[PDB]
């Protein structure tokens, strides 16, 4: 049973074959056998829909992966970056089973997670949450222009965003954070939007930092995985 | 007397609230400013009173415990003592100011011992007394059927004699110091809030900064101008430089562009009038 947690750390567990390929199997039959309340299979709408306008990127709903497969739900906030490319790996041979010649097209698809429930305000963020799945909102004010990134060569674009006004108290001064858009999220706002963010809260060294405050203190940013205006 | 308007509604704030409020880059707080305020200020002209000469506004004069006004006599006794004294100073010499230097040290050592120890509380006879000149306050104004005196006149005086009762080292305030609280807030009216175009104090310069004459004459100004509109009603639009002249030719006061003016604001105001430009419309 895939659920069996013992002697290792969830990061570890899911490394593990076994557990990879349970997940794997496991999305892989959610995505075939999904149905709504009138019985209508949810997916091929929306995987047909992908393909006929050449999209490239699928999105998922948090609310229903949990009401039928939990374990994956339960997991996915923990380790963000582990079942998020076991997904994309499953997501891609569906596609294909249902139309052959989409290689064509293209060679890789992002799943994209929505609905999320643990939303968490832009000032209360701490080191609990380092290395994990949350959500927030905010204004864009900087922008950079879309700029080539190695890895091949992808689309890379930096944003700011900070607390709504009248969110804050009154007479008193927002918070603020950096954040990054890859590939398909790049131009999906621009300065003055108000925006909801999903993404993966992530830290770094910075040598300015440690210099000016005197203390070995870390720099940190979001990694984007699903945005949608409010 | 030449400070700005906002420096003047902080001050305002302060005098009456006895604190400081600030709110700015994220600094939000409230700040204690019980001080005691001593200020000089300018315009002589005796045609007028007190605040019908300088510029700030009654809010402000109206609480001062007491004011005073300081002008030159023009007298030939006060000039020959002046400068009798004058030429004394020229002369100062140790043989003096080393006996006003030791009282000065007395004085600052009484003061700090007064001020470090003693209390002055009420007593039947001060309190009869302090009654009893509110009392008098408003009966001055009953012969005109109009106020004279409210509440803030009377701690004024209770002020002043408790005061004077420190002074003397008692620590009960009584009719000594009642009497001489009296005396010095009615020199202090008579010279701040007398009307010279009547030799009679008028509360009213003091609560609404003019007096009762200008109202009067406003007033009257406003019903004569109403009567001249009237008196041309037929039309409905008259022009403003011929009701200045209308008024001007029919008035014995050569009434000024100022005078008009408010005259027609009032007027408008009682919703009788609008004034367009150069044009004056009825209502």
């Amino acid at each position: 049973n895939l659920e069996d947690l013992k002697g290792h750390s969830v990061r570890e567990w899911v490394s593990m074959a076994g557990p990879r390929l349970e997940i794997h199997h496991r999305f892989k039959n959610f995505l075939r056998t999904h149905v709504d309340s009138h019985g209508h299979n949810v997916f091929k709408e929306r995987i047909s829909d992908m393909c006929k306008e050449n999209r490239e990127s699928l999105v998922v709903n948090y609310e229903d992966l949990a009401a039928r497969e939990h374990v994956l739900a339960y997991f996915l906030p923990e380790a963000p970056a582990e079942l998020l490319q076991i997904f994309d790996e499953a997501a891609l041979e569906v596609v294909l089973a249902m139309y052959p010649k989409y290689d064509r097209i293209t060679n890789h698809i992002h799943v994209r997670i929505s609905h999320l429930p643990l939303v968490e305000e832009l000032r209360s963020l701490r080191q609990l949450h380092l290395n994990q799945l949350i959500r927030t909102s905010g204004v864009v004010t900087s922008c950079t222009g879309v700029l080539p990134q190695l890895s091949i060569y992808q689309n890379y674009q930096r944003i700011r965003i900070q607390e709504s006004p009248g969110k804050v108290a009154a007479g008193r001064l927002p918070r603020s954070k950096d954040a990054i858009l890859l590939a398909d999220l790049v131009d999906s706002c621009k300065p003055g939007d108000e925006i909801e963010l999903t993404g993966i809260y992530h830290n770094n060294y910075d040598g300015s930092l440690n210099t000016a405050n005197g203390f070995p203190v870390f720099a940190t940013v979001i990694l984007a995985n699903h945005v949608a205006k409010k | 007397d030449k400070m700005n308007e906002s420096t003047r509604s902080v001050l305002h704030e302060v005098m009456e609230q006895q604190t400081l409020s600030i709110a700015k880059a994220g600094i939000i707080c409230q700040l204690n400013a019980r001080t005691s305020v001593l200020a000089a200020a300018n315009p002589w002209n005796p045609k007028k009173t007190t605040i019908e000469n300088i510029q700030l506004p009654h809010t402000l004069l109206s609480r001062f415990d007491l004011i005073f006004l300081l002008l030159d006599p023009q007298d030939e006794a006060y000039d020959r003592r002046l400068a009798h004294h004058l030429v004394a100073l020229y002369y100062q010499s140790e043989e003096q100011a080393e006996e006003e230097l030791l009282d000065m040290a007395v004085l600052k050592d009484y003061i700090a011992y007064a001020h470090s120890t003693i209390m002055p509380r009420l007593s039947e006879e001060a309190s009869q007394a302090l009654i009893e000149a509110y009392v008098d306050m408003r009966k001055i104004g009953s012969s005109r059927g109009m106020v004279s005196a409210y509440p803030r006149q009377l701690e004024s005086l209770i002020r002043l004699a408790e005061a004077h009762a420190k002074v003397r080292l008692s620590n009960k305030v009584e009719a000594i110091d009642v009497e001489e609280a009296k005396r010095l807030h009615r020199e202090a009216l008579k010279q701040s809030a007398t009307d010279p175009r009547t030799g009679i104090v008028d509360i009213s310069i003091l609560t609404t900064g003019m007096s009762a004459t200008s109202r009067k004459r406003k007033e009257e100004l406003a019903e004569a101008l109403k009567k001249l509109i009237l008196s041309k009603g037929k039309t409905p639009a008259l022009k403003y430089q011929q009701l200045f002249e209308d008024i001007r030719g029919q008035s014995d006061i050569a009434i000024t562009k100022d005078m008009f003016e408010e005259a027609l604001r009032a007027l408008a105001d009682d919703d009788f009038l609008t004034v367009t430009g150069k044009t004056v419309r009825l209502l």
